[PDB]
């Protein structure tokens, strides 16, 4: 059948500020079918305890979720977003970037 | 202005893990008000939805339960009409609802379903007739019109969606008939010596339609623009950006407009340094 | 409000 690969952005609820808390979010959406891994990563690893979304879909009948977890930013930390599809030969990861 | 009410159904198969997931998510417009999982845990989503009593849950969760087994019964049904083993995963979706003007009259109802990620059959506008998308959909087509199942759509679509969309508007009004417009800023980053970076952003906005754009010298620069998806911010707002790379000391020859219906007019947006 | 979808594919 026909399967579809997810887009992945990594993003802050609110702009950031160091020292100041926050939610950091990964959106996957455009994937099929719907079985999907994602996690948060702090330093490279794994943000043990986080939320998602209920699983919905856009009118082209592909999917999306949106993973989050609160946070405090600080300059030296870094965040990224790690996810698995079937689509994918591998976990891609994507970078926290303030400014994306 | 206008509004719509949608559930957006997915069930899907897992073999060797049980029976098939449901789940249902309800939304007006952009705001998801309800969400019934066949997995949950406990059944006991929107604040103006509080006040409806036991008797509309008692209702609501009877037709969670129908949808339940007719689409755990399609799945089975579908797998025979595409010649499929019993092994698989498989999904089927559904959408439907309906839109209302400014008036609360229907402008259009809604009924349609894809499976693996494909259409398979809709209503058609004019809520009396189908369109298969193929020789199986053709089957589900002859059966609902010898069991007049378009005449039975049609009655909940003009009288039931409208009458419920109307009254959800009603009691939500404060959040749902509120549009919030976007807080706007242009940032600057070089990419080298000879080019940069603009980026036009769009937060905090209500509902998620929007429109951001780029022009050079008055022109769209459709073509050269990076447009992400417009993405949930977890508080009930979206946000977006637009992009353009720019020749360092052409940054004034570029403007962002943005469209939202939060604005009175559209904003004209440009780098200040 | 949810329909219920009596009839399947
Ligand atoms: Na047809």
């Amino acid at each position: 059948m026909i399967q579809r690969t997810p887009k992945i952005q990594v993003y802050s609820r609110h702009p950031a500020e160091n020292g100041k808390s926050n939610f950091l979010n990964c959106y996957v959406s455009g994937f099929h079918p719907s079985d999907i891994e994602v996690d948060l990563l702090k330093n490279g690893e794994r943000i043990e305890k986080v939320e998602h979304s209920d699983l919905s879909f856009s009118k082209d009948w592909s999917f999306y979720l949106l993973y989050y977890t609160e946070f405090t930013p600080t300059e030296k930390d870094e965040y990224a977003c790690r996810v698995n599809h079937v689509t994918l030969s591998q976990p891609k990861i994507v970078k926290w970037d303030r400014d994306m | 202005g206008s509004h719509s009410m949608r559930y957006f159904d997915t069930a899907m198969s897992r073999p060797g893990r049980g029976e098939p997931r449901f789940i249902s998510v309800g939304y007006v417009d952009d705001t998801q008000f309800v969400r019934f999982d066949s997995d949950a845990a406990s059944p006991r989503r929107a604040p103006w939805i509080e006040q409806e009593g036991p008797e509309y849950w008692d209702r609501n969760t009877q037709a969670f339960k129908t949808n339940t087994q007719t689409d755990r019964e399609s799945l089975r049904n579908l797998r025979g009409y595409y010649n499929q083993s019993e092994a698989g995963s498989h999904t089927l979706q559904s959408m439907y609802g309906c839109d209302v003007g400014p008036d609360g009259r229907l402008l259009r109802g809604h009924n349609q379903y894809a499976y693996d990620g494909k259409d398979y059959i809709a209503l058609n506008e004019d809520l009396r007739s189908w369109t298969a998308a193929d020789t199986a959909a053709q089957i589900t087509q002859r059966k609902w019109e010898a069991a007049r199942v378009a005449e039975q759509d049609r009655a909940y679509l003009e009288g039931t969606c409208v009458e419920w969309l109307r009254r959800y508007l009603e009691n939500g009004k404060d959040t749902l008939e509120r549009a919030d417009p976007p807080k706007t800023h242009v940032t600057h980053h070089p990419i080298s010596d000879h080019e940069a970076t603009l980026r036009c952003w769009a937060l905090g906005f209500y509902p998620a339609e929007i429109t951001l754009t780029w022009q050079r010298d008055g022109e769209d620069q459709t073509q050269d623009t990076e447009l992400v998806e417009t993405r949930p911010a977890g508080d009930r707002t979206f946000q977006k950006w637009a992009a353009v790379v720019v020749p360092s000391g052409e940054e004034q020859r570029y403007t962002c407009h943005v469209q939202h219906e939060g604005l009175p007019k559209p904003l004209t947006l440009r780098w200040e340094p | 409000f949810l329909r219920g979808r009596a009839y399947g594919l």
